[PDB]
């Protein structure tokens, strides 16, 4: 999944990657979306921000001391 | 007066999506209403996590039961 969701969110495609993707179903642990919204807060992704904290991400738990800093 | 059984443990990962989220948002104000029961799994994983919070933020915001 990894690939094309990266793909997708490159080209900032909401649709495709919301319905094809996301509606699998299958399991989606937290680690994937703190990788997949590390990536999109930098490249300015509002939609895909937004689809994931839908889909189940908690942001608290994403927000450490060394993103912040980072960031 | 009024019982409600919402089947659960169809998935282990529930999507908040807005068309499912209010929906279920408005079953429960409409049960609070009217002081109805609420039958679902319980598991923390899913929707029933969904509506134990909807609920709570509601008794903050008694009168609604869910079993």
């Amino acid at each position: 999944w990894n690939g094309q969701l990266k793909l997708l969110l490159e080209w900032n495609q909401l649709d495709l990657a919301s319905d094809e993707i996301f509606t699998n179903d299958r399991r989606w642990e937290s680690a994937d979306l703190q990788e997949v919204m590390f990536t999109a807060l930098i490249k300015d992704r509002p939609k895909f921000v937004r689809l994931f904290l839908e889909n189940g991400l908690n942001l608290q738990k994403f927000l450490t001391n060394e993103v912040l800093t980072e960031l | 007066p009024n019982l409600v059984i919402s089947v659960t443990g169809g998935a282990k990962n529930f999507a908040l999506k807005p068309r499912m989220r209010k929906i279920f948002s408005r079953l429960i104000y409409i049960a609070q209403s009217k002081g109805a029961w609420i039958l679902t799994g319980g598991t923390h994983y899913g929707l029933m996590k969904y509506i134990g919070e909807v609920v709570r933020d509601n008794t903050i915001s008694e009168n609604i039961v869910a079993i």
